[PDB]
């Protein structure tokens, strides 16, 4: 159960599988996000970058001002109509492999701003790999999205070289986190009363 | 005719009563038992205003505006403190026996009693005793009956009997156990029984067909159509 | 007579002066709950009325606000002049500690007013926005071009007949705008941008690697010197005022949170105070103390962010990490109280959403013990550094005249020596019961002077938190008004009157009677004000939000001209703005 | 430039180096997510659930107050009725890609059915999977409000609760009764 860019099966010799696993390990353990500030969600992103959360521990603190060196585009903020061509150009300037995380309800769907000057979600014009609900998501939600992206990266198939082998990108069809956590979420009975601290 | 409401002069029709004359001017007087098609009977005592004998009068007197003619040179006040307190007290007295039913009531968001409870500014309950209850009747496939929500405004009986000419709906009982319905369970015989869902200012008579697939009034998409 | 009572303000000396100068029939006085004299002036007398107010013995020196209003759908205009549209001018006399609103009526076909840019230079962006969002022409304006929407935009979004919701997305328009952005540098004409005339042309934005947003500056350069610069703003326009015309009075509070996103409850405060003015609600003292608590906590949060951002813009990289740890402590307390971090939406019409949770004082005491040693460490590690002082002192300085003529409020105005804080001059929310000083500058507004004033404001907010912790009233967290939205939850859950009030207030909305109100507060970055027009309905007829970052960004070209580009970066870092506050 | 201010600047740089070194000798301020779980206060506004009454039935009466109080319009539901006459949601869906976690729906709920719970980990791979249906929202217990039961207060008759059996309710007096 994969997606080729069509639903196909897993294409994965045993040495090529080990090489692909090593490449995916190196890619997921070294993710360089692009420094792009749209709105309040970017403030929570850079809060995750600071000392009290330390996103550097996952190897994802090298925040690039150049889209060429960046691997991850975190659309963290509202996709305004004037800013949408800028977002598309900065996404186009990136290099393969590239991943996209929508952070916050604005980047997910437009959020509360179903208004004349807001594009209703960044998936309207760029492909998104991981969505985060929240307005804003807290910094550890951004960390959890980073681990979700790492798990998605570790099970995708990409060409090792541009001259040898199949050049198609096979992205795994992961189980939804809603269906995965439905076992533990429904079983919750009692929560702490809000009058305490 | 000429009236003076809260010190402001208004030109109205002298054949109307004070409540309909003031509602025609955009003034907000709470009311339950009066209807433009049924007339005035002065039951609910919600439409109280303060009437003065002349311009140089300070005491005044509480009158029911639905039962007071809009005669020429009539001096009244809606926003008088005594009239406001009496209208709030009438809403509170109606609220003493009312069921805690608004989330599970089909008249919520379309309720005249909700609108007038909010309009009087009455939102604090100082009644700590028990509330009366009633059994419900089966009125057929169209009208659902919920007698707890009644405020004894007598609109249903006046419409169904004096206006629609129906015979099987009536008022029974006494002092504070007044019941509005049929003498026994059965379908409402009138061909115009469905207008009870708009005549009743509360959730006693509701559209059962709508109550199957119920949604609130703010959630509807409406259009002006012809039957 | 309560503070929210409808006043005509005919006893104001400005009304008598206007009557003695222009005659009794030259204008109409409107009674409002705005707290200011509202005077409808004829259009042909607007310039001389503004000049007369500018030449008063204690003159109205600042144009606080200038915006339009579409009055075609307004039904309750009793006592008002006939107007399809109107333009209001809010002017402040600091010496009088007074303010006046002047309203000019406009017909639907004749939508043009004389420009106010000669009397007040900061009217330029306000008139550009009024033309952009209402189609109101300003005769004599130098460059009357759109400022929020792109230039190739049809219609005026703040009009009543303009559809508020998002249009259907099209890849064709995105591709066309990408091509326009690509050929913008090839076909740049420095005449449509308001510029004139070895003169290099450069674009700073639109994307910016910083925490105050992403906006574009077109720079005209003589070598390193900046000859002229205009800002391209509106890239972060969320249509918040149009959403004010689309939400109920209660459900608009989360939108007020996101005006400037470093403020939170500070942004909620003027809106709920203006709605309480419309509702006739006098909140109890515990409500005032709780709201002051949250406003000061978020003020400390925003000031820590601002000081860290300025230090990082200078070049030191560690104090932003430490002050983000301090922000985490503040966020722990705010999460405990409100349930959220930066957009709490906890203020209600008449009070706050919940009571204070049991144990909040321990977290407040922990933060109050944590903060001052960290602040002293920040000062001695970065703010006393001579390299930082060389990068900061003498950079983009201005006096009191430039701050007044450009509408500059907050730390810049007080760094020019003008002691004008809203919490002291025009007190709100029981700020008179707290003992705190207002730091002022020597008369020159450097980057460094603004930063040290914000440090002293942080210390004063810590003092306010100390007094609030030692003296906490016991009482209700909501007012006992019928228009308190929502009512207290336990009475809602067991009383039918309260259930009815809650039902109608959360669904259809609370009914604000037809009036106009206004609240001005001292926000984290300057003076933030809400001007609210109710047409008797459950939604706002008009929601005008005056933000200080708009005025500071308009002051940007008048203070950085003749300087370098690194000085421009430092000046951007020391202004304390966010682009959401600019565009809203 | 002056030699005195040069010496002052050199001393200030040395002092800054000294403070950063002593802060390197200090204690770490990092909370190690995900190995160290994040503490959330009990009224934290995260993932939305639907809760059950103490009797075990679902608390939602499908009154649609949360749906209209939502400023984003991301709550959709339909009222259905059982044979005893109690109201319940036929379906209940929340579009969490739109939800701003503002807590207005919990504030507007007159039965305390809809609640915002301390849970922030809701990231998804597909945006369609952020639409949570009723099977993803209804939990096994009462959540943050343990004892409130709306149907113990309401006037409608349901199973196990006839007329006059709610709180502060008298038994129904028939109009045919002999007492005056
Ligand atoms: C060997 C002898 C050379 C001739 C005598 C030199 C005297 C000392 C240098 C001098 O003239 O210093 C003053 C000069 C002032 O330069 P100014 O334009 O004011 O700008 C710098 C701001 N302080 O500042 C300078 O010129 C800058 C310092 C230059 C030092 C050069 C080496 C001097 C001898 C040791
Ligand atoms: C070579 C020696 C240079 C001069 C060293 C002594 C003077 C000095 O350090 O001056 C810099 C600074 C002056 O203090 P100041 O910035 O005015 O702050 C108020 C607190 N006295 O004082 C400080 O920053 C505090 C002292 C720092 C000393 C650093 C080590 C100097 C010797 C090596
Ligand atoms: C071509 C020039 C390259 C300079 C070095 C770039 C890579 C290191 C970035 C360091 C950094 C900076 C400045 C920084 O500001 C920051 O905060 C958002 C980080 O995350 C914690 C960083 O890692
Ligand atoms: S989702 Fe909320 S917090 Fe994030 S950018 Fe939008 S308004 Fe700001
Ligand atoms: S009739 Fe009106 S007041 Fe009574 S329960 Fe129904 S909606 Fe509420
Ligand atoms: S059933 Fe309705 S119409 Fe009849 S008296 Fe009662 S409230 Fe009035
Ligand atoms: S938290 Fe706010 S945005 Fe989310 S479903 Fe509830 S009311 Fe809607
Ligand atoms: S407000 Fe509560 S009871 Fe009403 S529909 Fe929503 S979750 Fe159900
Ligand atoms: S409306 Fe007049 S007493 Fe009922």
């Amino acid at each position: 159960d994969y997606t080729l860019t069509e639903i196909v099966t897993d294409p994965l010799n045993v040495f090529m599988g080990k090489l692909n696993d090593m490449v995916n390990w190196g890619r997921k353990n070294s993710i360089w996000p692009y420094n792009f500030g749209l709105s309040c969600c970017y403030v929570e992103m850079v809060t995750s970058f600071t000392a009290v959360h330390d996103v550097a521990r996952f190897g994802a603190e090298v925040l690039r001002a150049s889209p060429r060196q960046a691997d991850l585009m975190v659309v963290a903020g509202t996709c305004f109509t004037k800013m949408a061509p800028v977002i598309q150009r900065l996404y186009d300037q990136m290099l393969e492999p590239k991943w996209v995380i929508s952070m916050g309800a604005c980047a997910n769907s437009g959020g509360m701003y179903d208004i004349y000057s807001v594009v209703q979600g960044v998936d309207k014009f760029i492909p998104v790999d991981v969505y985060i609900p929240g307005c804003p998501p807290r910094p550890e939600a951004y960390m959890q999205a980073l681990m979700l992206l790492q798990e998605s990266i570790g099970k995708e198939r990409r060409p090792l070289s541009w001259v040898v082998g199949d050049q198609g990108v096979y992205r795994a069809n992961m189980q939804s986190e809603r269906e995965r956590k439905r076992g533990e979420r429904i079983a919750v009975t009692n929560l702490r009363t809000p009058d305490e601290i | 005719a000429t009236i003076h409401v809260d010190g402001k002069e208004y030109e109205v029709n002298g054949a109307d009563n004070l409540l309909e004359a003031c509602l025609s001017l955009g003034l907000d007087i709470p009311y339950f038992c009066w209807h433009p098609a049924l007339g005035s009977v002065g039951a609910c005592r919600q439409c109280a205003v303060k009437q003065y004998q002349n311009a140089e009068d300070t005491r005044g007197r509480l009158v029911m505006s639905c039962m007071t003619p809009a005669s020429d040179g009539t001096f009244i006040s809606i926003d008088d403190e005594e009239a406001k307190q009496f209208r709030e007290s009438v809403v509170e007295w109606l609220m003493t026996n009312h069921p805690h039913d608004c989330p599970v009531c089909e008249e919520g968001g379309n309720c005249h009693l909700q609108d007038m409870t909010v309009m009087t500014g009455h939102s604090f309950r100082r009644y700590r005793f028990t509330k009366r209850t009633h059994r419900n009747q089966d009125l057929g496939p169209f009208i659902s009956h919920e007698m707890n929500r009644c405020i004894a405004c007598y609109r249903c009986v006046r419409y169904y009997k004096d206006y629609a000419g129906g015979t099987d709906l009536g008022v029974y009982g006494a002092h504070d156990n007044v019941y509005f319905g049929r003498p026994e369970d059965g379908t409402l015989e009138s061909e115009f029984s469905g207008n009870l869902v708009e005549i009743c200012p509360t959730g006693v008579f509701t559209d059962k067909t709508h109550s199957e697939r119920y949604n609130r009034k703010w959630d509807m998409q409406f259009a002006p159509s012809i039957c | 007579e309560p503070a929210w009572q409808t006043r005509d303000h005919l006893d104001d000396p400005v009304i008598g002066e206007l009557r003695n100068r222009f005659g009794p029939d030259a204008f109409t006085v409107q009674a409002t709950r705005t707290g200011v004299p509202v005077v409808w002036i004829k259009r042909e007398q607007l310039l001389e009325v503004g000049d007369f107010l500018k030449k008063l013995p204690k003159p109205y020196v600042m144009l606080f606000d200038l915006h339009g209003m579409d009055e075609r759908l307004r039904t309750h205009r009793e006592g008002l002049p006939a107007a399809d549209f109107s333009v209001f001018y809010h002017l402040i006399s600091i010496d009088r500690n007074r303010d006046i609103m002047l309203k000019v009526a406009l017909a639907e076909n004749d939508l043009h007013v004389p420009t106010f840019t000669k009397l007040f230079p900061n009217a330029n962006w306000y008139e550009r926005e009024t033309w952009d969002l209402f189609g109101i022409t300003f005769d004599g304006h130098p460059n009357l071009r759109r400022i929020m929407m792109p230039q190739t935009w049809k219609g005026h979004p703040l009009r009543k007949d303009y559809p508020a919701r998002a249009t259907e997305f099209s890849p064709f328009e995105l591709t066309k705008a990408k091509q326009d952005l690509e050929m913008e540098a090839l076909t740049f004409k420095p005449e449509e941008w308001g510029m004139k005339r070895d003169f290099m042309f450069l674009n700073l934005g639109p994307n910016h690697p910083s925490a105050h947003g992403a906006f574009r500056i077109v720079l005209q350069l003589d070598g390193e010197e900046i000859v002229d610069c205009v800002p391209d703003i509106g890239y972060h326009h969320r249509g918040a005022e149009k959403m004010g015309e689309r939400q109920s009075w209660h459900s608009y509070i989360p939108y007020t949170d996101r005006i400037e996103y470093l403020g939170g409850c500070v942004n909620e405060m003027p809106y709920v105070l203006a709605v309480e003015k419309l509702a006739g609600i006098t909140v109890p003292d515990r409500v005032n103390v709780i709201r002051v608590m949250l406003s000061e906590l978020f003020r400390i949060n925003s000031h820590l962010l601002y000081i860290s951002t300025f230090i990082q813009d200078v070049g030191a990289m560690t104090p932003v990490f430490f002050a983000f740890t301090d922000r985490q402590k503040i966020y722990d307390l705010v999460e405990a109280i409100t349930g959220f971090r930066m957009h709490p939406a906890w203020f209600r019409i008449g009070g706050v959403a919940h009571d204070l949770p049991r144990g909040w004082d321990r977290l407040l005491r922990e933060f109050l013990d944590w903060m001052p040693k960290r602040l002293a460490s920040y000062e001695k590690a970065a703010l006393q550094n001579t390299i930082l002082k060389g990068r900061s002192q003498g950079v983009a300085a201005y006096g009191a005249k430039e701050a007044l003529e450009w509408g500059t409020t907050g730390a810049g105005l007080r760094a020019t020596g003008i002691d004008f804080d809203v919490r002291k001059a025009r007190p709100y929310s029981g700020y008179e019961n707290f003992d705190f000083e207002i730091p002022v500058g020597g008369g020159v507004s450097d980057c460094y002077t603004r930063v040290m004033l914000k440090v002293e404001e942080l210390r004063q907010s810590l003092r306010i938190l100390e007094q609030c912790l030692n003296n906490m009233p016991e009482g209700p967290f909501k007012a006992d008004h019928p228009l308190t939205t929502p009512p207290p939850k336990e009475r809602t859950l067991q009383h039918i009157e309260t259930l009815i009030t809650h039902f109608l207030q959360v669904s259809w909305g609370p009914v604000m009677p037809a009036n106009e109100s206004f609240q001005m507060i001292e926000a984290t970055k300057g003076i933030n004000s809400y001007y609210l027009t109710s047409d008797g309905s459950t939604m706002s007829y008009r929601t005008r939000i005056r933000t200080p970052s708009y005025a500071h960004l308009q002051q940007i070209p008048a203070a950085i001209r003749g300087s370098l580009v690194s000085d421009l970066i430092v000046y951007l870092g020391s202004i304390d703005f966010v682009m959401s506050d600019v565009d809203r | 430039m002056t030699l005195k201010e040069l010496l002052v600047g050199f001393g200030t740089q040395v002092r800054s180096i000294w403070m950063i070194g002593l802060h390197a000798f200090a204690k770490r301020e990092t909370r190690m997510y995900p190995e160290e779980p994040v503490y959330l206060p009990p009224r934290y506004r995260g993932r939305i659930v639907l809760t059950r009454d103490p009797d075990g039935e679902e608390r939602c009466v499908a009154c649609n107050l949360c749906a209209v109080a939502c400023p984003v319009g991301c709550i959709s539901l339909q009222k259905a009725e059982t044979k005893d006459g109690r109201w319940y949601p036929e379906f209940f869906r929340i579009n969490f890609s739109r939800c701003i976690f503002c807590g207005l729906c919990e504030e507007a709920c007159p039965t305390t059915a809809i609640q915002l719970t301390p849970d922030f980990e809701m990231g998804e791979y597909k945006r369609q999977d952020l639409v949570y249906e009723k099977e993803d929202l209804l939990i096994s217990g009462p959540g943050k409000y343990p004892e409130y039961n709306f149907y113990r207060m309401a006037g409608m008759a349901i199973d196990g609760k006839d007329k006059g059996e709610a709180e502060n309710e008298a038994k129904p007096i028939d109009v045919k009764s002999l007492l005056p």
